[PDB]
RNA sequence: AAAGACCAGGC
DNA sequence: CTCAAGTACTTACGCCTGGTCATT
């Protein structure tokens, strides 16, 4: 029977006992989410695993997937501005930072 | 290139339009006059949408070409795809 | 831009702390990076 | 058996397809067509 | 604790 | 001097989770 209108389903449901195990494998200790945490000491972007607070990779895949779309700026917040920025000073003869 | 003789699409490419719609969207959102009249719209990506289907958008778009030439179509000049 | 003679080594670049970081040590000490490291080793022998 | 004014509505829309039909300018056809060029190989068997 | 290695495991 | 027939480099999915261990 429906369980919210109460009437009976059309087709005849299969019911039995069966053995099911609960698995390690559990959301609350999967789910992770980053917004601006901790950078690594030597690229200065985001942090490795969940357990350090840090950011998912965004991998050469990934890119090449938002190529296909077309997205060159959306590519170029989440290849350098959601991952670390920076800025440099560049003489203009010679092509070397200053 | 000069005004005539002009070659591309005169459609809009999907590109440009997500594009200048960003753009239009980030000036509207800092403070740009807005274009067409908003009806309590607070939204600056909504606005820029609105001002896109009234063809209001002051932005010209310069479409490079391959050879180093470029060619400058205004968005009330391209005709929107939708 | 770059001639036969800059090929062969004669002033070697000393990359900066950035490119090897030292890690502090809870403040007591301070570890090297393996550039570092071998740097050292390099200016040993140079010296040497 | 199609009627005038049909005809010329068929042909208004047949124009206007088509012209939605043509690639933009600016995509990125080269790794559009790598990526649906892999993705089957993907569900290809190693084996023949 | 830092990056390194190894291991096990999910899709 | 100059052609085919032997010896060196160079690379093999995408992430994601964790636990352990030796140096520092
Ligand atoms: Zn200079």
């Amino acid at each position: 029977y429906n369980g919210f209108t109460g009437r009976k389903i059309t087709s005849q449901i299969f019911i039995g006992p069966t053995y099911y195990q609960r698995l390690k494998h559990m959301v609350d200790d999967k789910i992770h989410s980053r917004a601006r945490g901790p950078i690594q000491i030597l690229n200065r972007q985001p942090m490795e695993g969940r357990s350090r607070d840090g950011g998912l990779r965004f991998g050469e895949m990934e890119r090449d997937c938002q190529i296909a779309h077309g997205a060159a700026q959306f590519l170029r917040e989440r290849l350098f501005e959601a991952s670390d920025p920076y800025q440099v000073h560049v003489c203009n003869l010679c092509g070397i930072m200053a | 290139q000069a005004n005539q003789k002009r070659i591309t699409t005169p459609y809009m490419t999907k590109y440009e339009r997500a594009r200048v719609l960003g753009t239009r969207a980030l000036q509207i959102a800092m403070c740009a006059p807005v274009m067409v009249e908003l009806e309590g719209e607070t939204d600056p990506l909504l606005i820029a949408m609105k001002e896109l289907k009234a063809r209001k958008i002051p932005i010209i778009i310069r479409r490079y070409l391959p050879d180093g030439s470029y060619e400058d179509w205004g968005v009330d000049e391209l005709i929107i795809t939708d | 831009y770059a001639r036969p003679e800059w090929m062969i080594v004669t002033v070697l670049p000393v990359p900066p702390l950035s490119v090897r970081p030292a890690v502090v040590m809870q403040g007591s000490a301070r570890n090297q990076d393996d550039l570092t490291h071998k740097l050292a080793d390099i200016v040993k022998i140079n010296n040497q | 058996r199609l009627s005038g004014e049909a005809f010329d509505w068929l042909l208004g829309e047949i124009e206007s397809k088509f012209n939605q039909a043509i690639a933009h300018p600016g995509e990125m056809v080269g790794a559009l067509a790598a990526q649906s060029l892999g993705e089957p190989a993907t569900q290809m068997t190693l084996n023949t």
